[PDB]
RNA sequence: GUGCUCGCUUCGGCAGCACAUAUACUAAAAUUGGAACGAUACAGAGGGCCCCUGCGCAAGGAUGAAAUUCGUGAAGCG
RNA sequence: CUCCGAACGGUAAGAGCCUAGCAUGUAGA
C-alpha cells in the first residue's frame, strides 16, 4: 500500500541419471524504476 | 522586507523541536547496491544538461502514451498546442495538478542549467553571471508558473521579494546607487534548496498516483 | 464532390479527397509503393538529363 | 494474486542436468491463458539452450493436468487435446524426451540474409521451416483448450492408420 | 504515409529523424496542398524534378501558418533522407539554382560541422539574385550571401530552428 | 595471462606448482493485425456497475443493464 | 506605497464516407 527435488513424474532414463535433480533458485533484480506493468 | 524576513525567523524559532528519529533512513544508497545504479564522474554542466533532457523525455513519453499527438512541450518545459483541438480534446489536457508542478520545476531546472551553459559557450561570463541568477530567481517569483499549482509558494517568494531589498540598499550603497545590482543567491539559491528538498516527498507521492494510472 | 472509384467513396473537402488516394488501405492493396533512395548514380541522371530538356 | 514456492515443471523443460540454476521473480509477467499475475522463474535447460521460462500459472495448469511452461503433462508427455479426445496414449508416448524444444528459435537476421554476429549468433543458425503445414500455426490458447489443435489431429491420425 | 523514412533511417543526433523541424510547424507541412501532390512517393530522383520548378526561398507565409514549396520540399527530402553523395550531387550542381539551396539547407540541418564548413564554405562566392517568401507573403530578391550568411552564424534564418553549430573560433583552434 | 621450481635444463623449449571458475528478458532481428468526437456532407434542441480529467475514496462530465375459516400428514398426553 | 493566482463548475447530442502516430517478440511441430 538450493531446492532439491525428486522428480516422481518421468525418472526411467530421462536426464541420464536422472537421480534427484538438485538446482539453484535466485531471485531477480527489481529496478526502482519500472511503473506497474 | 526586514519586517517580513523577521517574522520568518521567529516563527522558525519557535517550530524547532529537537529532532530525534526515523532510524537514519537513507536514499541513493541502496539504489547503487543494485545492478540498476552506476556511478561516474561527470562535469556538473554535463549532469545538469543530462537531467533537462532526460525530464524532458519523460514527460514527453507521458504525454506520447497518452495519446495525445496535439500537444509539444517545447523544449522549454512550456507545453504548447498544435491544431487548437475543442471538440473532446481540450477535455483530455486539463492536468493542473503535478503535470503542471513538474512543469515548472523542469523548465526552472534548465533554465539555470541553460545560463549555465551559455556561460561555458561564451555568454558575457562576468558578474553578468551573478545577476542572471539574481533575475532568474526574481522571474522564479514571478516569471516562473509555480503559482497555479500550489500558491503558498508566493509566501516563500514574498522572502525571495523581501530578501531582494536585503541585498541591493546594501549593495546600491555608495558609488553603485542606480544600476542592476548582480547580489549573489546566498540567500535565494538556500531558499529554493530547503523547499525543493521539503517538497520532494509530495511530488514522489503525485507521480507514484498518477503513474499507478 | 470528389469521388473515389476505388473504394467507391465520396470525398466532400478538396482535402479531405487529397488525403485518401495518398494512403488509401484499398489503393494500397493494388501495390505497395514504398519508394526506396535509388543508387547515387540514378540521381545524377536526372539531373543531367533535365538540364538538356529544360534549357536545351 | 498467486504466489507459490516451486514450479509444476516438465521433465524435458526442466533439462538434461541434473544440477540447473532457477530465478524466482515474485509477481511477473502475467499469466498467458488467465491474465494472472503469477510467480515467473527461468533457468537455463542446459549449454546452448533457450534459457526456458514459466508461462502458465499454477492454477491454470494444476486444475488442467498440464506443465507450466509447454503445456503437454506432468503425467504422459502427450497435448491436452490428444489425452482429452483420446489407453492408447501410452504406447503412442516416448521416454528420453528430444530436446529439440529447448533449443533457440531462428534467428531473424540470419532469414533476411545479415546476420552480423558471424559465429556469434546466441541464436540458431537453421532454414526457417515452411509456414505451409498448421504445424506452422499453433497458438497457446487454442492449444490449452482442447479445441482446434494443429498437433492433436496430427497424432490422433498416427492412432489409426498402422 | 508519412512515419518513417523508407524502413530505417539513421537518426540525427539532434532530436529525430523527422523532428528537427519544430512539432507545430512539421505538423503544419503535412496538411497543406503541396504535400497532397507529390507525397505519392519521392525517393531520389522525381525530387530534383520538384525542386528545379520552384522558384522560392523561404519558410511560413501568412497568418495561418502556409508553408513554401521550398520548406515542404526541404522536409520531403529530410523524410527520405538520401546518402551524402546525392546531397553532394547538389551541392555541387551550378546551373539550378534553388536545387543548391535545398542541398546546403539540408547538409546543413543534417551533418557534420566539420562537413558543414567542408561542403557549404565554397557556396560562399555566388553573387547572384535569390527570391525568397516574407512572413507577410510580400517576396523579396536578395543575396544568395545573406542566405549562407544567416545559415552559417545566424539562428532560425527560415521558420526551421538550426541544431547549434559551433563557432568556428573552437574547431579552428582544435581542426581545420 | 601472471609469479615460481636450487625441476628435465637451456637461457630456445618441455613438465609441474599457485592466483584467476560460469555474464546473457540470449538475436543487430522475423512477420501479425488496431484505434481521434479529427476536417468534410446533412437537420438544427421537453439505487449501484462499466469510463474520462484528477492528488487527495476532494471536486467535475457521459453513453452502455404480514396473514381469518376449513381438510390432510406427523409428534406428544389421558 | 509595489501582495501579482490558477483548474473544475464550459463548450448539445447526432446517422453516411475517409485518413493514422502506436503495440507482440512467444508456446509448438
Ligand atoms: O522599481 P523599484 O520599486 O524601485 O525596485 C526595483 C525593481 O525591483 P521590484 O520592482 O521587484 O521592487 C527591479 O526589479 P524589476 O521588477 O524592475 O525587474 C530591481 O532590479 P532587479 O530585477 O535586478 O532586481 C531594482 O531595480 P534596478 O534595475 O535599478 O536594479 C529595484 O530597485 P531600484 O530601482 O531602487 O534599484
Amino acid at each position: 500500500a538450493y531446492i532439491r527435488y525428486t522428480p516422481s513424474q518421468q525418472g526411467v532414463a530421462f536426464n541420464s541419471g536422472a537421480k534427484q535433480r538438485v538446482i539453484r533458485m535466485v531471485e531477480m533484480q527489481k529496478d526502482p524504476m519500472e511503473p506497474p506493468r | 522586507s526586514y519586517q517580513k524576513l523577521l517574522k520568518y525567523y521567529v516563527l522558525n524559532a519557535l517550530k524547532h523541536r529537537p529532532p530525534k528519529a526515523q532510524k537514519k533512513r537513507y536514499l541513493f544508497r541502496s539504489f547503487k547496491a543494485t545492478k540498476f545504479f552506476q556511478s561516474t564522474k561527470l562535469d556538473w554542466v554535463e549532469v545538469g544538461l543530462q537531467v533537462c533532457r532526460q525530464g524532458y523525455n519523460m514527460l514527453n513519453l507521458l504525454i506520447h502514451r497518452k495519446n495525445l499527438n496535439y500537444l509539444h512541450l517545447d523544449y522549454n518545459f512550456n507545453l504548447k498546442p498544435v491544431k487548437t483541438l475543442t471538440t473532446k480534446e481540450r477535455k483530455k489536457s486539463r492536468f493542473g495538478n503535478a503535470f503542471h508542478l513538474c512543469r515548472e520545476v523542469l523548465r526552472l531546472t534548465k533554465l539555470v542549467v541553460d545560463s549555465h551553459v551559455q556561460y561555458r559557450l561564451g555568454n558575457v561570463d562576468a558578474f553578468q553571471l551573478a545577476d542572471g541568477l539574481q533575475y532568474i530567481f526574481a522571474h522564479v517569483g514571478q516569471l516562473t508558473g509555480m503559482y497555479r499549482y500550489k500558491y503558498k509558494l508566493m509566501r516563500q517568494i514574498r522572502m525571495c521579494k523581501d530578501l531582494k531589498h536585503l541585498i541591493y540598499y546594501r549593495f546600491n550603497t555608495g558609488p553603485v546607487g542606480k544600476g542592476p545590482g548582480c547580489g549573489f543567491w546566498a540567500a535565494g539559491w538556500r531558499v529554493w534548496l530547503f523547499f525543493m528538498r521539503g517538497i520532494t516527498p509530495l511530488l514522489e507521492r503525485w507521480l507514484g498516483n498518477l503513474l499507478a494510472r | 464532390g470528389y469521388y473515389c472509384n476505388v473504394c467507391d467513396c465520396v470525398v466532400k473537402d478538396s482535402i479531405n479527397f487529397l488525403d485518401h488516394i495518398n494512403g488509401k488501405k484499398h489503393q494500397r492493396n493494388l501495390g505497395m509503393s514504398m519508394r526506396v533512395e535509388r543508387s547515387t548514380l540514378d540521381q545524377v541522371k536526372k539531373r543531367f538529363e533535365v538540364n538538356k530538356k529544360k534549357m536545351e | 494474486w498467486e504466489d507459490a514456492d516451486f514450479p509444476i515443471l516438465c521433465q524435458t523443460c526442466l533439462g538434461e542436468n541434473p544440477y540447473i540454476r532457477m530465478t524466482k521473480e515474485k509477481y511477473g509477467k502475467e499469466c498467458k491463458i488467465c491474465a494472472r499475475p503469477f510467480t515467473v522463474f527461468r533457468w537455463c535447460p542446459g549449454v546452448r539452450m533457450r534459457f526456458k521460462k514459466t508461462e502458465v500459472c499454477q492454477t491454470c495448469s494444476k486444475l488442467k493436468n498440464v506443465c507450466q511452461t509447454c503445456l503437454l503433462d506432468l503425467e504422459y508427455g502427450l497435448p491436452i487435446q490428444v489425452r482429452d479426445a483420446g489407453d492408447m496414449l501410452l504406447k503412442l508416448a516416448r521416454t528420453t524426451p528430444y530436446y529439440k524444444r529447448n533449443r533457440p528459435h531462428i534467428c531473424s537476421f540470419w532469414v533476411k540474409g545479415e546476420c552480423k554476429r558471424g559465429e556469434e549468433c546466441p541464436y540458431r543458425h537453421e532454414k526457417p521451416t515452411d509456414p505451409d503445414d498448421p504445424l506452422a500455426d499453433q497458438n497457446i490458447k487454442d492449444r490449452y483448450y482442447g479445441i482446434n489443435d494443429p498437433v492433436a489431429d496430427k497424432l490422433l491420425k498416427r492412432a489409426s492408420t498402422m | 504515409m508519412a512515419n518513417r523514412t523508407v524502413k530505417d533511417a539513421h537518426s540525427i543526433h539532434g532530436t529525430n529523424p523527422q523532428y528537427l523541424v519544430e512539432k507545430i510547424i512539421r505538423t503544419r507541412i503535412y496538411e497543406s496542398k503541396y504535400w497532397k501532390e507529390e507525397c505519392f512517393g519521392l525517393t531520389a530522383e522525381l525530387v530534383v524534378d520538384k525542386a528545379m520548378e520552384l522558384r522560392f526561398v523561404g519558410g511560413v507565409y501568412g497568418g495561418n501558418i502556409k508553408p513554401t514549396p521550398f520548406l515542404c520540399l526541404t522536409l520531403k527530402m529530410l523524410q527520405i533522407q538520401p546518402e551524402k553523395d546525392i546531397i553532394v550531387e547538389f551541392i555541387k550542381n551550378e546551373d539550378f539554382k534553388y536545387v543548391r539551396m535545398l542541398g546546403a539547407l539540408y547538409m546543413r540541418l543534417t551533418g557534420t560541422a566539420i562537413d558543414c564548413y567542408k561542403y557549404l564554405e565554397p557556396l560562399y562566392n555566388d553573387y547572384r539574385k535569390i527570391k525568397s517568401q516574407n512572413r507577410n507573403g510580400e517576396f523579396e530578391l536578395m543575396h544568395v550571401d545573406e542566405f549562407i550568411d544567416e545559415l552559417l552564424h545566424s539562428e532560425r534564418v527560415c521558420d526551421i530552428i538550426l541544431p547549434r553549430l559551433q563557432k568556428r573560433y573552437v574547431l579552428e583552434e582544435a581542426e581545420q
